[PDB]
């Protein structure tokens, strides 16, 4: 969201959410992309964000 | 059954005795059979074999001790009781027993004491030990042992004792510690010429839920309020007693006209047709107060033209214009304003007067530095009071007994204390372990705080 | 309500148990349940215990029992008779044993709970003899055997092999301490008891017997179990019972009978609610309303146990018939824990447990109210009522018929009947009763012996409260703001009062240490002084553990001291005993009670001493019970023995006094062995004083312990960790980092979990418990008990080693830094001066 | 999506509570979250060298870690307010859950270790002579004979015991798809290693 | 070896006019004695408020700085004691130097080693044996008794630096300082000045101590000796002054120097009042009197800045304040990539 | 090149004070 | 700051016991969500595994 829209530029508490969502990715991919499948833009898992 | 043989009375040194320190062993900090080391003043667990006594008695060869609880001598390595007439003086230093004749001839006492020191002072008037700048306590403590039917009534233990006293009270303890520390500070044979209340602080602590603590210095007034109402509390039966000791020493009967006021800004006919709507009228109410506080008058603020800065002086006659029909007091409460004016009814045997200092403003804490002026020798009280009351009553002659002062500002102050030796009429100014003796004269000239005055 | 103050009047309708056994094997969920089975109004949670009977923050915040509480509660028995019973909810967790045995001692019988899939443990194993120890009549009550379904699917035969494995090894292990041979246990016999706690199941053989029978009708319930366990078998065709099985696959009693029946109740209600559950239910005579079957799983397991097996009448009828009444039990309590004796009068007058006797009451229990300011004593009435509102006579662990100083004369005001949270005020409380004092918490100190004033004044105390293990952690405690020193002190007074074994001393320096048995046990004390008494900030020192001193060598020369009369000389020699005798000593094997004839025989034969010089013993160590021996070894050629034994006795104080505090590390001299070689006592009394040789005593001991090269005793304790298989390597490791050697590995029977028992130093087991539970991630848990003093590494008398500070030294001068900071502990002195 | 946790025993120092003692003492599990310090305390938190806390004093075997003084809140610290004590060690809850179905609901699977009965001492009980007076009537029969041990629906439901909390309820109430954080018990664990 | 730095808490405004008279009237003509006594007697005027200044001095007069000095020196009579100024100062007719004795003898005669005063912070550095130290804190105690051990609250520590370079406050060296303190306020009479414990610091140097800490014109400095706990003694830190003795010209002691946090304190606020004062001023003045105080600092404080970090961040914060209000002043919006030159 | 003074607290250890100046 | 600074690291240790973390086998038949089961088996130790094929008859 940071990158598409940019709306922490008026209100920069809603950083927290940002960091929190990539976060939530980091989470996410290294469990998504640990076995066969390797590291690429095909995880889903959009529930959290 | 080598007793009255012991070959270490020679070793007994009463400089190094305070006996004003809790009965808990030094080791094992327990409160059974407290045993003290005449040698070193150190208690110990108790008379035993392989006890703390017996392990001091055996190390540092002290030969010597003395049962807190039982006041009888032993000697440990040998483990044998000691009967002497020599140790007595340590036992009355110990456990003060007044006797009746002595107790009554304290009013008429006129010897200067003598401490093992050398140090002679007076019965009663003796220096209290501060310990973490508490003096308000002390100073409190040492005006309220000056009143002779307190005295009498707290000097012998039996006195107070043999009342039925609730399972979980705590406030029994230390209404017989104050009998304690009291028969303590009337002991004319003390070893030492001072006597230290840190064991009655620490049950004011104790009782008091964390207030009054030896830490900080709380108000005088308060304190002295809360002491007489705990100790009021304490003493008779289950059920309180109508007539305490409190009560009949201090309490008296005074009579409030409480009127209510409508709101200033409201029209003349509306706040007439208030008035007549007997809502806004003067209802009488009775009750007893242990003391009476004393509004001190608002200060000049602004320097006298003709002599610069002078500190304000009021007569005692215009403090005591209050408590009459003909003055009012028109108390702004944050609500509205009450028109109560007061009238004494039945003046205590002892009176206490408290001068309201510390008042808090609109931001925050200031004492107020007017000063009273008064007769120390004899004040009269007859004229207020209403002409219905005024038949019983037959002495309003009031004398000063006790003064309290308080030196300094709210945040950081000292607290003086006057007393009148009834013995020889003299005044003896002490704080802390200072004492001193004052004239009269300057006894008025003081930021008087507390005062204790006797009808005779 | 009237009828359970009225069934005290009775002594034969009351049982005083107490529930003891390893940590979280339900003891408390047993409680919960014989509450609710008493209490309507009371009823668990769906998801969280009740909780009951654990009345304080810290039992339920941490989760672990801290206090042992007292239940008094009426339960109807198995033929339909209310009883009344009086339950120790005891702590598991074996750092606080001690609070085990200050319900132990005044309990006529012990409710061992032991987990069916964990197995026996360590505190079962400790608690079994600590009870054989007191002679307690003993029953096993194996708790969650849902576990062995609901976790492990055991087959119902294989349920069968752990629950007879588990019995016969605790029957081994009693075998083992207890020489009367009829406290075997078994189901059949009534002393094994099955149980779930969480879902309510309670029942014995007898029990589920005369559940068939009311199902059934005209069973004898008692026969029917008498045949319910073992080998025997079920002939279906003939219908009776054999010794062998009728067909070739057939089950055991035990299995067809009552373990298939459970396992089928279990199934049908842990995974068919919806299909075939109503049917199973209509067919046990089990009525639950349409509202009832929408519960949980297990809320409704729970339910339907309750209907099914009704009232908890096995754990009822178990206590009965083998827990004796006070009545009839009293004589071995009298005969192992008074000193007096049953022979005295008092004693026959207590052993009868006589209503109207003399007044004694034996209070070991101190609980603290809201306030904490008052304290309530809690004991057991061994005879008479006490009465409320009654002057009393409080006597203390130091008193003796001669003393009487020790005792107080206090009034007794209100007195009540704990019942866990609740307690029910009661006028007066007959014998052989549990019963809460009021207003005597002032001279109660620890164990209190409590008689009525003005008669009985020959009335000695009960033996003072023996603890299994010896606490050796020690840990400073002073207060942050010295202004408020007192209120600590007094909060510490407290303490010592609630916990019975916390030993809390002053030393030389000022520093109060408190003495405890482990790190859970002393962080409860701590939260309890910071939060409940004190109510002041606190600060605590670095963790320690208390050392003892012993000798390894033979004293180079005999060591002399002399009085100042320089009249009396005393020359010593220094050893160290025989390996056992030590713990001989200690476990109280020989007493210096015995007759000098006795304890001789015992050292000449076992230890193949000297005749003489086992006739030539004088005293033991510390206390009567010290593992240190002083014996005489003048030659009647040179020195006159009937002139020796006056000043006999107060070598003998010195010696004890010597070894109590010990001159290298400052107290607990042990394992050493000393012999009089030389004695020149003063021709007239005045010049052998006891203040004149006790000193000179404690000067040639202490030279005479230095001569010899001393060593300092570390404690070991004794840790065994359950865990499962993969973390059996890591846990080796841990222990290994932490100077602990193994010992054993053995997977527990029945389960899929290694046990493995090592020793660790104790010094080194601080944090250990945590190290392993975050290492392994929670699967290894570990319990730590004290097991022996073993010798440090290292020289304490080798002045060439230099401690370099805040750094881990090497074993070879560990000795030196465990004297030399420890000395800077107590204030004394850089060095041991060997002159002094 | 679910962690295969049986029991809370893993989340030991890594729960709730840990975290809340961590925040309060201004220090923080290695794998716990770092936070602010509750209280400034900047010239309280170095205090001076006294006569107590002297080091020459302290022995030192083991360094005294953030795990112990969380652990134990009130012995390893000083000044512990407003902190949280920790659960303690909850029972193992050992559940072998089933792999194959094709296996009976009770089985003794490989995992337990063999109980391997022993019989140096030959079991002994009183119990009477075999088959000699005791006969049942022909009506008492096992509870529940007709019903089979285990259904197919057995080894389900055993499973389902011990489940995360979603998936241990029979029935339930309605949640937003908002209030359910389907990886919530994801960073509740440890991070993996590696 | 026990050093005691406090002040005459208020030696300016305590001073009676009379005793200055006559303690003048010893020293200078009676005439000049008397007209200064009465110069400092005059009218303090304010606004619209004034007054009479009867009781103190007045700082503000030109030889008031030869009064206070003198007065100084009274005050040293009274701690010193004249024996002991005698045996410091020495004879008339060969005065010794600041820091200097006539013999190692009248050097340890007496427990008073060092002394300086300054203006009104007095420096006193005493030597004690084992039985003078314990005899001073017996006479100590015996008047002020403290069982609860009470003495190490109210104990002024030198919070800018490490535990283990801070004072050690161990029950016995506490008792000593505070036996010491004691000893030097009997000496002075309370009306003609005072000395306050809390505003004071007293170090002392024994086995458990290893380190001296001391305090004097704006340098918190502290003594390592390198007998004992002097591992390796560096040079390339520069805050260390390596002390050698006069006779064995070796390095026996280590002094690490360090700015003092009132130093600190004061040039902060001198920076904050030349940046809130330049609403209407030249950029110019702004940048001299900021390098007017930064000369000062650094050429006062040379060798006490490097070990003082917070004086660094301090210094760097300061001066981009100063860049912060300059490009302010240029343009009402901050630079994004501003240059140094 | 951002124009902010940066602090020199673990910096420049390798210089002494007395070097640049003759 | 869109991404984390590595200095905000807690789980910084210098003990190997808690840089090296015992994995939990979950007897064998549990697993870790997220992670593909596949990997999971053929990287836990097998010590479980190893047991049951050793106790297999």
């Amino acid at each position: 969201v940071g990158q598409l829209t940019g709306m922490y530029r008026y209100k920069y508490k809603l950083m927290r959410q940002i960091r929190m969502c990539k976060d939530l990715k980091h989470l996410i991919y290294y469990r998504f992309n640990t076995g066969p499948v390797g590291k690429g833009p095909g995880c889903g898992f959009w529930a959290a964000g | 059954r080598r007793s009255r043989h012991c070959p270490y009375l020679d070793t007994i040194n009463r400089s190094v005795l305070d006996f004003d320190f809790e009965k808990l062993c030094s080791i094992s900090l327990s409160h059974i059979n407290a045993y003290a080391c005449l040698v070193c003043g150190k208690y110990f667990q108790g008379r035993g074999l392989k006890s703390h006594a017996y392990i001091h008695s055996v190390q540092f060869s002290h030969h010597v001790f003395l049962n807190l609880h039982t006041l009888k001598f032993y000697c440990l390595p040998d483990n044998y009781e000691i009967i002497d007439s020599s140790l007595e003086d340590i036992t009355y230093v110990l456990k003060p027993t007044f006797t009746k004749q002595q107790i009554a001839n304290l009013d008429k006492q006129a010897k200067l004491s003598r401490a093992y020191d050398g140090t002679t002072y007076l019965p009663g008037i003796v220096g209290l030990n501060n310990i973490k700048a508490n003096d308000y306590a002390n100073a409190v403590l040492q005006a309220l042992s000056n009143v002779p039917p307190l005295r009498n009534y707290f000097l012998e233990e039996d006195n107070y004792k043999n009342i039925k006293r609730p399972p979980g009270d705590i406030m029994f303890l230390l209404v017989q510690r104050f009998g304690e520390l009291m028969r303590k500070l009337w002991n004319p044979r003390n070893f030492k010429a001072h006597v230290s209340p840190h064991e009655m602080l620490q049950a004011v602590v104790l009782c008091s839920k964390k207030t009054f603590q030896i830490t900080k210095q709380g108000d005088g007034v308060d304190f002295l309020s809360w002491f007489l109402n705990a100790l009021h509390s304490a003493l008779g039966g289950t059920k309180k007693k109508k007539k305490t000791i409190v009560t009949d020493v201090f309490q008296g009967s005074m009579r409030i006209f409480t009127k209510k006021l409508p709101h200033p800004d409201l029209p003349a006919e509306e706040k007439e047709q208030l008035l007549h709507n007997d809502e806004y009228q003067e209802t009488m109410v009775e009750s007893t107060f242990m003391y009476l506080t004393l509004d001190l008058p608002t200060a000049p603020l602004y320097k006298d033209e003709k002599e610069q800065l002078i500190i304000p002086q009021v007569p005692l006659f215009n403090i005591l214009a209050k408590f009459n029909g003909i003055t009012e007091k028109e108390y702004k409460t944050y609500k509205e304003n009450f028109l109560k004016r007061f009238q004494l009814t039945k003046l205590p045997p002892y009176l206490i007067f408290c001068i309201k200092r510390f008042t808090k403003n609109n931001f925050f804490v200031e004492k107020n530095p007017t000063i009273v002026n008064f007769p120390i020798t004899n004040v009269d009280l007859r004229e207020y009071l209403s002409e219905e009351v005024q038949a019983v009553h037959k002495n309003t002659t009031y004398d000063l007994i006790a003064n309290i002062v308080h030196d300094g500002k709210p945040s950081e102050g000292s607290y003086r204390i006057h007393v009148l030796h009834h013995g020889t009429g003299k005044w003896y100014e002490l704080q802390d372990l200072q004492v001193t003796d004052i004239l009269p004269q300057m006894i008025t000239l003081s930021e008087a705080y507390i005062q204790i005055w006797k009808r005779r | 309500m009237d009828f359970l103050a009225d069934l005290m009047d009775n002594s034969e309708l009351i049982r005083n148990v107490t529930l003891c056994g390893h940590l979280h094997h339900g003891k408390t969920c047993f409680v919960d349940c014989l509450i609710e089975q008493t209490h309507p109004e009371i009823r668990k949670r769906y998801d969280q215990d009740l909780c009951y009977t654990d009345i304080l923050f810290t039992e339920q915040e941490r989760g672990v029992g801290i206090k042992s509480t007292p239940v008094t509660v009426v339960l109807p028995d198995t033929k339909g008779k209310s009883y009344l019973f009086n339950i120790m909810d005891t702590p598991g967790h074996v750092n606080f044993s001690d609070e085990v045995t200050a319900g132990l001692r005044i309990s006529d019988g012990v409710v061992l709970f032991i987990d069916a899939a964990e197995g026996v443990m360590l505190n079962t194993e400790r608690l079994i003899k600590h009870a054989v120890q007191e002679r307690l009549a003993v029953t096993v009550c194996i708790n969650k055997i849902d576990r062995l379904i609901l976790e492990l699917k055991l087959p119902p035969t294989d349920a069968y092999y752990k629950l007879r494995h588990i019995v016969d090894e605790v029957n081994g292990l009693i075998s083992m301490y207890s020489t009367d041979e009829n406290l075997i246990l078994s189901p059949l016999l009534g002393n094994v008891c099955f149980s779930s706690s969480q879902y309510s199941i309670c029942f014995t053989l007898g029990s589920f017997a005369k559940i068939y029978a009311d199902t059934f009708g005209d069973i004898n319930y008692q026969e029917f179990a008498k045949r319910l366990w073992g080998d025997i078998y079920f002939n279906p065709k003939t219908r009776k019972f054999t010794k062998k099985a009728p067909t070739s696959s057939s089950q055991r009693s035990f299995v067809e009978f009552i373990l298939e029946p459970l396992y089928k109740i279990l199934a049908q209600v842990v995974g068919d609610v919806d299909t075939s559950l109503p049917r199973t239910l209509d067919e046990l005579g089990i009525h639950l309303t349409k509202e009832e079957l929408k519960l949980n799983i297990r809320p409704l397991l729970r339910l339907v146990c309750k209907k099914f097996f009704g009232e908890f009448t096995g754990f009822v009828d178990m206590c009965v018939q083998h827990i004796p009444s006070p009545k009839v039990g009293a004589k071995p309590k009298i005969e192992h824990t008074y000193t007096g004796g049953v022979d005295s009068d008092l004693g026959e007058a207590m052993s009868d447990c006589d209503p109207d006797g003399p007044l004694m009451c034996h209070t070991t229990k101190m609980y603290s109210t809201d306030d904490g300011v008052q304290f309530h004593a809690f004991g057991r009435v061994l005879s008479g009522t006490i009465h409320a509102g009654q002057p009393v006579k409080v006597l203390g662990e130091n008193y003796t018929l001669e003393d009487e100083e020790d005792s107080q004369i206090c009034t007794v005001g209100r007195l009540w009947i704990s019942v866990a949270r609740y307690h029910i005020e009661v006028n007066r409380v007959p014998a052989g009763n549990w019963v809460l004092i009021e207003g005597v918490d002032q001279p109660i100190v620890k164990t209190a012996t409590i008689t009525e004033p003005r008669g009985n004044e020959e009335a000695q105390i009960f033996r003072p409260l023996k603890f299994n293990t010896t606490s050796v952690i020690k840990i400073a405690v002073e207060p942050v703001n010295p202004s408020e020193l007192p209120k600590m002190l007094d909060g510490l007074r407290k303490v010592n009062k609630s916990y019975p074994s916390l030993t809390t001393k002053v030393e030389e320096s000022g520093e109060h240490v408190i003495l405890g048995t482990g790190e859970l046990y002393l962080d409860c004390v701590m939260h309890d002084l910071r939060k409940m008494y004190s109510e002041i900030d606190i600060k605590v020192a670095d963790p320690v553990v208390t050392f003892c001193e012993t000798v390894v060598e033979t004293s180079s020369l005999k060591c002399f001291a002399e009085t100042p009369n320089k009249k009396n000389k005393i020359t010593m020699i220094a050893e160290p005993l025989e390996k056992g005798l030590a713990e001989d000593i200690e476990n109280e094997v020989v007493q210096i009670t015995w007759n000098r004839k006795k304890l001789g025989e015992f050292f000449q034969t076992k230890y193949d001493w000297d005749l003489l010089a086992a006739r030539s013993i004088w005293a033991f160590g510390p206390d009567a019970t010290g593992p240190n021996i002083l014996v005489d070894d003048t030659l009647p050629s040179e020195v006159d023995k009937a002139l020796l034994g006056s000043v006999k006795d107060s070598i003998v104080q010195g010696f004890q006094w010597g070894t109590r505090e010990g001159p290298l590390c400052d107290e607990l001299i042990r394992n050493v062995k000393f012999k009089i070689l030389d004695a020149v006592v003063a021709q007239e009394p005045l010049h052998r004083g006891g203040g004149q040789i006790i000193p000179t005593a404690r000067r040639v001991v202490y030279s005479a312990f230095l001569m010899a090269t001393p060593r300092l005793m570390e404690p070991y304790y004794f840790v065994e960790v359950q865990a499962p298989a993969d973390c059996v390597s890591a846990v080796y490791t841990v222990l290994a980092r932490r100077r602990g050697h193994v010992t054993q590995d053995a997977p527990i029977p029945g389960s899929p979990l290694y046990t493995i028992k090592a020793f660790i130093p104790a010094i080194d087991s601080f944090g250990f418990e945590t190290d392993l539970r975050t290492h392994t991630q929670g699967q290894a848990f570990s319990l730590s008990v004290f097991h022996h003093w073993q010798i440090v590494p290292g020289d304490p008398l080798d002045k060439s080693i230099v401690i370099r500070p805040l750094e881990p030294q090497p074993a070879p001068h560990l000795a030196r830094e465990f004297m030399i900071k420890t000395r800077r502990r107590k204030g004394l002195s850089e060095d041991v001066s060997i002159s002094k | 999506l679910l962690t295969d946790l049986v029991d809370d025993n893993y989340f030991y120092l890594f729960d709730l509570k840990a975290f809340f003692t961590s925040k309060a003492l201004n220090m923080a599990i290695p794998g716990g979250p770092k936070f602010e310090p509750l209280v400034r305390d900047i010239n309280l938190q170095d205090e001076d060298w006294n006569e107590f806390n002297d080091i020459n004093k302290i022995i030192i075997r083991q360094p005294i870690r953030t795990e112990y003084k969380i652990a134990f809140p009130y012995l390893y610290n000083n000044l512990p307010h407003h902190v949280h004590l920790t659960w303690y060690h909850t029972p193992n809850v050992v559940f072998i859950k089933t792999e194959d179905p094709d296996l009976p609901a009770f089985y003794f699977d490989p995992l337990i270790n063999p109980i391997s009965h022993r019989h140096s001492v030959k079991s002994q009980e009183p119990l009477p002579d075999d088959d000699e007076e005791f006969e049942l009537p022909e009506f008492v029969e096992p509870f529940l004979k007709d019903t089979p041990l285990y259904t197919d629906n057995t080894a389900n439901g055993i499973a389902l015991l011990w489940a995360p909390r979603p998936f241990n309820l029979r029935s339930g109430r309605t949640r937003r798809a908002l209030d359910i954080p389907l990886v919530k018990n994801w960073y509740r664990e440890h991070c993996p290693a590696g | 070896n026990v050093m005691l730095e406090s002040r005459f808490e208020k030696m300016y405004e305590k001073i009676d006019l009379t005793l200055l008279n006559r303690l003048l009237r010893l020293i200078v003509d009676h005439n000049i004695a008397d007209y200064m006594t009465a110069k400092n007697n005059v009218v303090i005027n304010y606004k619209d408020m004034n007054h009479t200044n009867s009781y103190g001095i007045i700082r503000g007069l030109q030889f008031a700085s030869f009064i206070v000095q003198y007065y100084g020196l009274v005050m040293d009579l009274l701690v010193l004691g004249l024996h002991r100024a005698s045996e410091m100062a020495g004879p008339p007719q060969m005065p010794n130097d600041f820091l200097s004795f006539q013999d190692i003898a009248t050097e340890a005669a007496h427990p008073i080693r060092l002394f300086c005063r300054y203006i009104d912070r007095i420096h006193i550095f005493f030597r004690f044996t084992a039985d003078e130290a314990r005899d001073l804190i017996q006479r100590y105690l015996t008047e002020h008794p403290d069982p609860n051990n009470e003495n190490i609250v109210g104990y002024n520590n030198k919070k800018c630096w490490p535990r283990d370079a801070r004072m050690r406050l161990m029950k016995h060296d506490v008792n000593l300082g505070r036996a010491v303190f004691w000893d030097i306020k009997n000496r002075l009479p309370r009306s003609v000045t005072t000395v306050q414990w809390e505003n004071s610091f007293v170090s002392v140097y024994s086995k458990d101590n290893p380190n001296l800490l001391f305090n004097m014109c704006g340098f918190e400095c502290r003594i390592l000796p390198k007998c004992r706990t002097s591992y390796e003694e560096f040079t390339h830190k520069d805050g260390v002054w390596n002390l050698q003795n006069e006779v064995t010209k070796e390095r026996t002691a280590q002094c690490f120097l360090r700015v003092d946090d009132e130093s600190m304190q004061r040039f902060h606020n001198r920076v904050r009042q030349i940046l809130m004062a330049s609403g209407s001023t030249t950029f110019t003045k702004i940048v001299n009197k900021w390098n007017t105080a930064l000369i000062g600092l650094m050429t006062y404080f040379r060798e006490a800045v490097v070990n003082t970090q917070e004086l660094l961040d301090l210094l760097v914060k300061c001066e981009n304040k100063i860049q912060t209000r300059i490009k302010i002043g240029l343009n009402s919006k901050m630079p994004s990539r501003f240059p140094p030159v | 090149p951002t124009g902010e003074v940066l602090s020199l607290v673990g910096k420049l250890e390798g210089t002494r004070m007395g070097d640049k100046a003759q | 700051v869109f991404e984390w600074d590595a200095s905000e690291d807690t789980s910084i240790d210098y003990n190997p016991l808690y840089k090296e973390r015992h994995q939990v086998q979950l007897l064998g038949r549990g697993f870790i969500a997220g992670i593909d089961l596949k990997q999971q088996k053929r990287e836990q130790s097998r010590f479980y595994g190893d047991l049951m094929e050793k106790r297999r008859t």
